[PDB]
Parts: C-alpha cells; structure tokens; sequence
DNA sequence: TTTTTTTTTTTTTTTTTT
C-alpha cells in the first residue's frame, strides 16, 4: 500500500537526487 | 499489464533489466514496443542479447493477430470514466474512454481546465458508479491547478477530502524538454501503482514561446510527435485514459468563410492526426458551456449543452434555464 | 472447414511461440479486473 | 494461385519447402518472383538447387510475352470491391480494385477510416452484388479500428453480424519493424484460406517518429520502400485489393502558389510512385465529403460528393439536400 | 505471316516449356 | 541480317545453335560482339570465333564513312509521332527510332500515358508519322491498361481488335528478370517486324532490389548492361526505345539555381546512356510541360501538351 | 579503380457610427 507520497519520494531521487523532505514546493511569498 | 522482471529467463540478469529501467523502459510491452534501433542505443546491450529480449516479450505480450469478433467483446468491457453530467456522457456514448487519447479545444474560461477537475475525482469512485478505481496524474503547464475545487467536486461525490487529495500527483513543466521528461518519470510510477487517468493541461502552451520564427517550426513540430508519441505508449502499456487541453487562435484569412467558427486549434496536423477524439468548448448564456464532437472514429457529429457549477461540471439547471 | 480463429491460432503459434488462449489483447482498463 | 507443394519435384525434398516456408515464400509464385541473390541467403540452398527451383517455379508460373488482347479479357473478368455509394463507384469505375494499391489521404474526419470500414464489410457479400466473397484482414496503427461499426455495416447489406465478425482478422503495428513483420504473417494465412481485401491505416503515422531528423531521412525512405513493395507482391501472388491510408501536412514555404490546396501528403515520392491510385478527401458541409481522383493511369481526374451515415458510406440523401 | 498469339506462344514454349495454352495470366480475384 | 546468312566457309548450323541459344539472333549482334564473349559460350573454338568475326564483318559494316552520307541516311529516319504537334515541333518530329529516349518527372505528369499513345501510333502507316510495325510494352510496375489503348486506337482510325493484337506485354518481377526479358525480346524481333520498345519504368526495380551503400557499386553495373542490351536493340533492329524514369529530392540546399528541386534517378551511369531526356512538370488541369534538359542537337526549350481521352494531344482553347 | 541517396512544416486580430 506504498503511500502516494512515499512513493513520489522515491521517484524524485531516483530521476534528481533530490530530498524532497527538504526541498519543498513554494507557490509563492508565505506568512511563514 | 506485464512486469518486465518475468523477462528473467534464458541469461538475462538484472544487470540486463536495470539498463533498461534506467532508459524508460518499465514494463514488458515496453520492451516488445521498442524498436530494435532504440535498444541497440543503450549502452551495454549486445544485438544478441537484443534480439533475445524480443523474442522472449513476444512470447509474453500479444503481438499477433485477433478475429474482430473477439475484439468487440474485449472493447465492450472497456472502462469510461463519468464527466459529471449525464448529456455529456449521452453524447460520448459512456464517457472519456480508456486507452485512447482525447482532446479538447476552445476559447479562455470555456470549462477545458473545470472538466478535468472534475475527471481528476471521478477517476477514484468505484466502477459501479462510472468510476475507474485508480490514482490520477496531472501535469500543469500553467500554474492553474487549484486543489481547492477537488475538495468541493469530492464532497459531491461522497469521497474523502483527504484521500482524494493523497490519490493525485501533480507536476508543473516550465519547459518543452522538462515536459517531455517528466513522461519518463510518470512511466515509472504507472508500473508500481494503480493510475486511471493522465491529463495534460496545456500541451502547446510552452512549445508556442520556446521555438520562435519559421526557422523553427519544423523542429518545434517534430519534438511535439515525440511527446504524443510517448503519450500513446503510456496508454497502451498501463491503460490509462489520455486527456489534452489546447488553445485556440483567430483565422486572420476570411477564404475558409464555409466554417462558422473562426477559431481554429494550435498544434498543426500533429496534433490534430494524434488525437482519437477531439471535443470543442464554446460559451453559453450563463455558466452554461456548448459541447461539440469535431472528429471521433464511431461517434457521430452533435453538440450538447452542460453547465459548470461550485461542485464540479453537471446538467443545466432549469433555474438557468 | 476451419474457422478463421482457429487459422490464427497457428499461425501466431509458428511465428511467436505463443499461445493465443493464454495472451490476449488488452485495450485499456477491464470491468472484469 | 498454385500451391507451393507442387515444386516436390526433381530432388526437391520436403526440407527445401520447409526453408522456403520459413524465409517468407508461401506460394509457387512467391519463389518464382523472388530474385536469385534473394533465394541464396536461405540456409541449405545451393548454387544448382536454387536454379533447378526457378525453372521449376517458372514452368507453373507464366513469365513470358501476352497479347494485349488476352489481358485485356483477363481485366474484363477483374473483381471490384463496391464502396456502398453510387457516386463512388461510377468515380472509381466500378468501385475498388483487386490486385492493385489504393491510397486513401487527406485531412481529419475525412472519412478514410470509414471507407475502409465499409470495404470491410463489402468484401464478403456476394458477388453479384459487389462483393468478393471472402475475408479481411486489418492491420491498424493508430488504434482506432472499431468493431461497433462493423455491426451496424453488414446490418444494411443483410449479413448476420457475427459471421460479419468472424471472418475480420485485426491486427495492431507498434513500429516500422513490426508493421513489416506482419506482413510475412499475413501470406501464410492467405496461403489456407481466402482473403479478398488487406488494410494498412495507416501507413506513415509510424515512421514519422522513428526515424527523426535529416541525417535519418534516407534510411527512413528506404525502410519503407521495402514495406511498399512487400505490399505489391501480395496483390500479385494472391490478387487481393490493397488498401492504405495517409495523413496529410500543410506545406509552408510559399514560393509556390498555383496549387490552391496547401496540404501535401506525408511520403514524399516513395509514397508517390508506389500506389496505383491515390484519393485526396475533402469535408464540405455537414456529413458530406469530397472525394477527388489525383493519380490514376486509366480514370480522368473527377470529383464526388458522398456523405458519411451511421450505416456506412452511402450517397448524399435529399435530407442533407 | 504468323499471328502475334502464336510467336508468343512459341517463344514461352522455347524460353520455359510452358504450354501458353494451360498456364495464363490471371490479374486479380476473377468473376469465375 | 539474318544470322542464318552464316552458314558457308564451315560454319554448320550446330553453331549457329549455339549462338542462339547464347543470345546472338542477327549477324550485327555476332558482328558487335566481343571476342571474348564468343570464346565463353562452349562448342566454339578460336579458329571457329576467328572465322564468325570476319565472315559477320563481311556482311555488316565496320570501316569508314564520310558525314555526307551518315547525314543522308539520318534525313530518312523515322520519327513516330507523338500526337501532339507541341512536342512534335519540339523534337525535331517526334520520338526517333534508333535510340534511346527517357522521360522523367513527378507523378501524373504524363509519362506512361505518352508511352499509351506512342504504343498505338506505332502501327499507323508511315503517312502520318507511324511505322507500321509491331509494339512490345515491359511493365515493371503493373499499371497497363489495354482500355486506354482501345479509346486512342479509335481516333487514329485502328481497329481496336487488331490493335490489341499487335501488342506484347511482359510484366517484370525482378531486376534479374527485367534483363532476361530483352534475350526473349530479341528472338521475336528478328521473326517479325517491331517498331517500338518501352519499358515502364526502369529504375522501379534497381531501387529496391539492391540496398545500402554497400551494393551501389552492384546496382551501378547491372544496370550499365541493361542499357547497353537496350542500345544493342536499337542497333540491330533499328526499333525505338522509350524508357521512363522517377525523379528524388534533392535534401541538399547548397545549390539554389535550379528551381526544381527534383532530380532524376539514376546517377551518371543514366545521364550518359540516354540520348536524349525529357523533363514533365504539371500544368493547368490536363496542361504539361515538356523541357528538353538533353539533347546532342536539339536546343534546350520547351511546350505544353494535354493529356485527353483519346490520349495525348495539343492543349485546346477550352483549356486556354 | 569503382560509385549516389533523400523531405519537413503553421502563425494570428483590428475597430464605431449619429
Ligand atoms: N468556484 C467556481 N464556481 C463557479 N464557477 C467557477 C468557479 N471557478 C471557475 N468557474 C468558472 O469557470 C471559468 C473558468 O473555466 P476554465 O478554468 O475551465 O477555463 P479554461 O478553458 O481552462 O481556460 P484557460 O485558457 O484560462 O486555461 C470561470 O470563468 C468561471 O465561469
Ligand atoms: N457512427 C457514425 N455515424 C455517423 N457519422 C460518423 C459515425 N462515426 C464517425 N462518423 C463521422 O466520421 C468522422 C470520422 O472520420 P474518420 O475517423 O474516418 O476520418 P480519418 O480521415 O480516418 O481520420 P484520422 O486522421 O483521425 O485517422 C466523424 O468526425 C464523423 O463526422
Ligand atoms: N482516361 C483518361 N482520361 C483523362 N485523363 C486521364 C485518363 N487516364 C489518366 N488520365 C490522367 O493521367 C494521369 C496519370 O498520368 P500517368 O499515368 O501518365 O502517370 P505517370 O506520369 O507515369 O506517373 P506514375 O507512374 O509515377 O504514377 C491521371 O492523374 C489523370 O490526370
Ligand atoms: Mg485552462
Ligand atoms: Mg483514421
Ligand atoms: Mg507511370
């Protein structure tokens, strides 16, 4: 039952050695 | 579908199918697909050992040939997926339809982006209702995907906010090549989970700006085949129901006056021959939309009118009547 | 006479070694399944 | 045609049928129009046996000199495939030809798919009403080939629809090399029973993406100048009518302008001098086409109006009127 | 002078041994 | 020249068998033959080539002549007439026997429907530009109608049954079979008198019977002794010969002169061969045009010429 | 020393009258 979002980690560093646990996606400026 | 891991048998080695995971080769009738040019490209692939896994896919997959009659059955038990309004579905004699490529057209604010919305759910509700049973893929070419009306298309449909939100991948291209290649990537997702529907919103909004000139022209037509291509193949492999969004541009010349519509598609004759069934939008009076069927291999010419709503696309209602 | 299924399934079976009541096509996504 | 086991004589064992079987050469004409270079790649044929087997194959298969007059009856008694409208058939003559090429091309919802749907019906009528008494054979490559139609078809002409059905053999192409492939498949079958019509549909949509660029484009002429005349030598060996779609493309450099259409066929002139008989399709108005004869040597260049219905191609009623 | 359907006759008859007679052209799928 | 004429100073008919059966038919096909060819075939020693060389130059021609008399035989050639008065002016009076002459162009431009009309205006008296002989049509891809020969017959005056009857047509498989078809065409050709030669098309087979790069060296030679048996036909029996050929795009725009982009098949070896070329390209509906690319003596020009039912024919004021 | 081949491919609106 590989969660969506597990599986999308595996398949960003497998095609761009990417840490998507760290390098997140930004929709533009935040209150954060 | 086939594993490709069964093509384990008479000396190939994982060596052998990892070469081929790496080159976007993720099932068996990917391979049996391939031609022999393509695998000879890879590296660490032998014309005897190429010719092996062609005859080993071909035992596997069916590359022959069928009666017609047990076609027919086979594509009576085909899946289509509900658009959400029962005159839609009427006119495409189901809804969308798996395996097949479907294109739809039209001015800004016609209801091409709120239809996919609406599929990106009904792609998840159990088969009995019209539904597909299966995740969702959508790729976005122009930062217009809103989550906030699948939540309320969701709720329509009885399902989970919160699983429906978790059973749809979204990406975003900024270029023509990031576009092609984010193909590669879905393939691999396809192979190790359940999807039912691939939507690609738009196709030519970044080929328009990237190749500039007729200097160009004939290398901007021949790199978008190669996208549609590979659109078609991940339909054969997995299945998967194919929906393109398109814009349109006025005719400038006025000798074609027969057509009443001055607005013709973008793509050329690429697109226009790669698509199976093409759907035109125009706005109506209110939030009702006009639906018409351009060219489809079994369905007739006909319009039809639904209307775009806060919970996705429906019937007209008589009080906008 | 022979019908024309049974006249495909040899000759699948002489080209690609295959048996055609074991593979068929498969064109999209199955109510069955 | 004669039966490749009657060359068992004169030292011929059945191992030499067997290799010729397996080379592709099905029937006593295949190995007599085979070339002698062509006949010795074959394992186990030597220099003296593949001699004795050209005399031989030459003694049941006429190679030599005929009056114009005796052809001249011989194409008296030629069967033509009736199109289902009469201002069709008066356009081609009679309607389609056995033992040549027809190219269909032209725009999207043209009509090409439909037409050749409707022959495949028309194929198994009898013959007193335009037919040829025998099956068909459909090779797709784009994946749109419906049986729905079909049914609906052989309705109209008062064929039971599942026999219509049962005598259709479909087959898919997924690239050059297995488009070409299946046609050794088809000689066998046509070799044990009797075929009367064989579909391409269509025959460019593949090698348009799998061959890219310029420093492909002579090796992509050439891998279809192969597959175009393996077609001719079915029509010669077995006397089936051909039948082939093209798409079409819109010619941008403007240096000419006599030609007021400015779509050309994708083929170039490989395409161009392999057909006997090209059709250029036009859409008029509503479910009405234009069909125009552009090569032909015995048919003057004509134009027909016909019109697509949902039981098949049919001449335009007073309706449309 | 001899007709045109017996030279051709005779010239198959010399070049293959095929009785012209017996074994003819056929262009397609024949009415009979 | 009868080959039969060979028979003194000990030459017996056991050779000349032989030499029949080797392709040789007529005296000038054993006159032209070379030396070494005579010593391949079997049954025929030096002495015997020796003796069959100078008893066929007895017969036929070999010395010198002045160009006053050349000149004066060349004024009584025959030239079939096309059926259009465009072309005839063009060509000095039509299609001239003796030689080989190609057309080439795109398709529907008229090629093999000249080649329909030359088959018929072959049989027409000399009067009007016939040369009452027979015709012989290979066909290499298939496309002879006899129904065209019947519609042009009646407008020269023929009976179509006797028109049909003094056509042959041979269908070619391969190339291999193409050649072997002109040794079949010359023992009828020295039985009864023919006037025209055609082959439809020529280079149909070469393309794809030979492929690569590796076999161009091959395709190139093969197709040298086709023509040299075609040029060996117009020398023997004097008949005309017409043969067709496809044209191929030029991918490479170095060159831009030349507004067609469009060449001819074949390469030097056909550019050589062929005495004079002719270049088609489509009109107004029926409307082509024909440009003399060369011709060792008529000038580079050009016309227009309409293909109609009753075959190929001056274009008339309803087209203009 | 020899000896050429072979086509692709669409864009994209303007602007009141009394
Ligand atoms: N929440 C909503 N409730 C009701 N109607 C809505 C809602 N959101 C959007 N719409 C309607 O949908 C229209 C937008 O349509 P849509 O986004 O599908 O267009 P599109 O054809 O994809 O256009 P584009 O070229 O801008 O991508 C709006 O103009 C509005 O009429
Ligand atoms: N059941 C039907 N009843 C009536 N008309 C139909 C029916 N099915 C299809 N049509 C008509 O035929 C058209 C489809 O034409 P068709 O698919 O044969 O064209 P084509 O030239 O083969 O197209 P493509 O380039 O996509 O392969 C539809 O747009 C419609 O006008
Ligand atoms: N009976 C006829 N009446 C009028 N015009 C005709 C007739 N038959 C053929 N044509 C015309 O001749 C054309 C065919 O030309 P032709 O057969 O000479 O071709 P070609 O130049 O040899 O080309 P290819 O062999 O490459 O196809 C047709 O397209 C048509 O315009
Ligand atoms: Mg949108
Ligand atoms: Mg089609
Ligand atoms: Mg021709």
């Amino acid at each position: 039952k590989k969660s969506l979002k597990d599986l999308i980690y595996e398949t960003n560093k497998t095609f761009y050695q990417v840490d998507s646990n760290k390098v997140k996606y930004k929709v533009g400026l935040s209150k954060k | 579908f086939v594993p490709i891991e069964k093509l384990q048998v008479n000396g190939i080695t994982m060596a052998d199918v990892k070469k081929l995971r790496e080159s976007g080769l993720h099932t068996a009738e990917a391979v049996a697909y391939a031609p022999r040019k393509d695998l000879l490209e890879i590296k660490g692939i032998s014309e005897a050992k190429a010719d092996k896994l062609l005859n080993e896919a071909a035992r596997l997959v069916p590359m022959g040939f069928v009666t017609a009659a047990d076609f027919h059955m086979r594509r009576s038990e085909l899946i289509c997926l509900t658009t959400g309004s029962k005159n839609l579905d009427t006119l495409l004699g189901g809804g969308v339809e798996t395996g097949s490529i479907t294109e739809l057209f039209g001015e800004f604010r016609t209801g091409k982006s709120q239809l996919c919305h609406t599929l990106a759910v009904t792609c998840q509700i159990p088969l009995d209702i019209g539904g597909g049973e299966g995740k969702c893929l959508y790729i976005d070419t122009e930062g217009t995907f809103r989550p906030v009306r699948l939540v309320s298309i969701a709720q329509r449909f009885g399902l989970d906010p919160d699983d429906a939100l978790n059973n749809v991948a979204y990406a975003r291209a900024y270029n023509a090549d990031h576009q092609l290649r984010l193909l590669d990537a879905a393939a691999q997702m396809m192979s190790e989970s359940r999807f039912s529907l691939i939507v690609v919103d738009s196709v030519m909004a970044l080929y328009r700006t990237d190749f500039s000139g007729r200097g160009e022209l004939s290398a901007r037509q021949m790199h978008l085949a190669k996208f549609m291509r590979a659109l078609q193949r991940l339909a054969d492999q997995f299945g998967v129901a194919v929906v393109v969004t398109n814009q349109v541009v006025a005719q400038v010349d006025g000798g074609m006056a027969f057509n009443p519509d001055p607005k013709k598609p973008i793509g050329g004759n690429i697109m226009a021959h790669s698509s199976t069934t093409r759907l035109g939008f125009k706005k109506g009076k209110g939030c009702q939309r006009l639906c018409k069927v351009v060219d489809s291999p079994c369905l007739p010419e006909a319009e039809c009118v639904f209307a775009i709503y806060e919970d996705g696309v429906g019937d007209p209602r008589e009080e906008d009547e």
